[PDB]
């Protein structure tokens, strides 16, 4: 029985099960503080007493199945917060479907995570700082304006007088 | 073969609107495309489906011949070496899997207990063969002995978090958030 | 891992005025968003959305450090 | 060298009384006349020489990574040429598309 | 051909040859519709590839 307790407690899907039953009440918020409330969690959570799951041979079919049955054929696109629980129990119902290697699963899967994706496009619509752009004047866009080298073939008597002698400017005339 | 198709003449196209900010879209969709290590995941993936099947199909096929060395019998006697000779033919490799208590059914292995408990993030791989031994006598004859071996389990291979082999692959990014993975 | 209560410089109470600021900032965002992906809104290069304003109906000052950190805080439940 | 006319292997040469004589491994012996008469060579500047660029300059027109120059083909009247830098002397020469080539070549 | 043209009406005895040339053009086909495009995730790199718009270059091709 400790072994046992040990493994499930350790395990991410007890935990996410656990979390699917303390939503709508099936166990209490607070985590157990006795042996008989952390007995209570575990006959609620994976459905079998621990006595009795070494006894049997499945494990993954009586694990919790969320209490309210919402309509999940609406998240075919008051209203957004519940798309919101559409899609978390949704997940969690997928989740224990994949578990338990249930027909016809890929296409679901499919099409729940399209759904997903749209709701993490309205997500990061909603984490969005801004952003901004400094305008050319001149034009109705980003500057282009800049201060880089810009090439010129200057004339060659800025480099050589009238007689072809290179210049020396080595004299300072101050007024 | 030669090209055939023709595309608008360069003297129509208008780029002269365009800004440097406009041409950060075009990283934008080259990074899209690719994603980031996406060719991490394509990797593990061909390697998975398509390099361990075809390396252990093509690229270990036994044969091998011993000396018999025995003691005297009639058969014995008369005959000098033996030849080993087989191959494998079927070859998969599954999603990683943990025995919960004992003698169990082998449930899922979720990345986050395989992290906290120490263990292994690896799948059975199962193989399957055929045996041929071919014993040779001083005579000049020889025995051939053939015989097909059902699929096995040998032992497993690491897999890579995120790829085909993955329990974080038929999951939502919601149930992956809730499982103690990272969604992003 | 959410807007702080205070400025971090001098200790402004930003914390206050910190949730309405997100929410109707989101609206402003889709007045200005434009045919536009969200995740590509900072990739427009053609958008001008200044929060000057809403922050002064707001109340707050025109302190540097603490319309920075109110615009610039990231919020953990909007990446979680 | 000398390929040995029976084998077709190559025949070992040695030098008596003024005349060079090939003996091969078979046996066959034969005297080399004039075109044998060469002991051994050495070119210098082989990293220059006309030779080594001669594919290259052949292709110079044609690949569009190579630097061009305002100035008249004299052949097609073509307003661009291409101009390449090589050797250690730093030869420049002009070709085109056309088979013209500067330095007359 | 407007440069071969041009040399050809020179060696005719013609005076304003200069006008059978054409000024060179080279450019990109990416226009900035296609960037407005690729933010609202109508366009993506494959079907810039398809269109011959963009390639990919590797380090010996490079
Ligand atoms: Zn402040
Ligand atoms: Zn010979
Ligand atoms: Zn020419």
């Amino acid at each position: 029985t400790k072994v046992l307790l040990t493994e499930i407690l350790l395990d991410p899907m007890y935990d996410y099960a656990a979390t699917v039953a303390r939503i709508d009440g099936s166990i209490p918020m607070h985590k157990p503080r006795t042996p008989k409330e952390a007995e209570y969690e575990f006959k609620t959570v994976i459905g079998r007493t621990p006595a009795e799951l070494l006894s049997q041979k499945e494990f993954y079919d009586k694990i919790y199945t969320s209490k309210y049955r919402p309509d999940f054929t609406q998240l075919t696109r008051r209203d957004e917060e519940k798309t919101s629980t559409l899609i978390y129990l949704r997940a969690y119902e997928l989740f224990l479907k994949y578990l338990q290697n249930a027909p016809n699963f890929n296409s679901e899967l499919a099409e729940f995570k399209t759904y997903e994706n749209a709701y993490g496009e309205q997500k990061a619509l909603l984490a969005q700082q801004g952003f901004y752009n400094i305008f050319d004047p001149n034009t109705g866009r980003a500057d282009q304006r800049t201060r880089l080298f810009e090439y010129k073939r200057l004339p060659i008597s800025t480099l050589y007088d009238e007689r072809g002698l290179p210049h020396k400017w080595t004299i300072y005339v101050y007024k | 073969l030669r090209p055939q198709i023709t595309y608008g003449p360069i003297e129509t196209v208008d780029n002269e609107e365009l800004t440097e900010a406009d041409m950060l879209s075009f990283i934008s969709a080259a990074v899209n495309s690719t994603g980031l290590i996406g060719y991490n995941i394509k990797s593990f993936d061909d390697l998975m489906d398509n390099g361990i099947p075809q390396i252990v199909k093509q690229m270990f096929n036994v044969d091998i011949t011993y000396k018999d060395q025995r003691d005297h019998t009639e058969i014995d006697k008369l005959r000098e070496s033996v030849q080993i000779q087989f191959n494998f033919t079927d070859v998969n490799i599954e999603r990683p899997q943990h025995r919960n208590y004992s003698q169990g059914n082998k449930i899922n292995l979720l990345p986050n207990k395989a992290r906290l408990c120490g263990l292994s993030y690896s799948g059975p791989v199962n193989l399957a063969a055929e045996v041929i031994l071919t014993a040779h006598y001083s005579n000049g004859r020889q025995e051939v002995k053939r015989a097909s071996i059902p699929p096995f389990q040998v032992s497993t291979f690491p897999i890579m978090r995120g790829s085909n082999r993955c329990h974080t692959h038929h999951l939502s990014k919601t149930a992956k958030k809730e499982i103690g993975e990272d969604p992003n | 891992m959410l807007i702080p209560v205070v400025c971090f410089t001098c200790g402004f109470p930003i914390g206050t005025y910190a949730a309405i600021f997100d929410k109707a900032r989101t609206e402003y965002i889709k007045t200005k968003m434009g045919g536009t992906l969200p995740q590509n809104i900072p990739l427009d290069a053609s958008l001008q959305i200044e929060l000057k304003d809403l922050i002064t109906a707001l109340g707050i000052p025109m302190r540097v450090c603490c319309r920075t950190h109110l615009i610039t805080t990231l919020d953990y439940r909007k990446y979680y | 060298m000398k390929i040995c006319k029976a084998c077709s292997s190559c025949m070992v040469r040695t030098y008596v009384d003024g005349n060079i004589i090939f003996r091969c491994s078979c046996g066959e012996s034969v005297q080399g006349d004039s075109q044998n008469l060469l002991v051994s060579s050495k070119v210098y500047h082989t990293g220059e020489m006309e030779d080594k660029y001669k594919i290259f300059i052949k292709n110079a027109p044609f690949d569009p990574t190579n630097c061009q120059i305002k100035k008249d083909c004299p052949n097609c009247h073509l307003d661009y040429l291409t101009q390449i830098c090589i050797g250690s002397q730093k030869i420049i020469i002009l070709v085109c598309r056309c088979g013209y080539m500067s330095n007359r070549g | 051909q407007a440069c071969y043209k041009a040399a050809e009406a020179r060696k005719k005895g013609d005076k304003d040859w200069e006008k059978h040339k054409i000024p060179f053009i080279q450019n990109t086909r990416f226009t900035p519709q296609m960037a407005k495009d690729i933010l609202a995730g109508t366009l993506t790199l494959e079907d810039l590839v398809a269109q011959g718009i963009c390639e990919f270059i590797t380090p010996e091709e490079a």
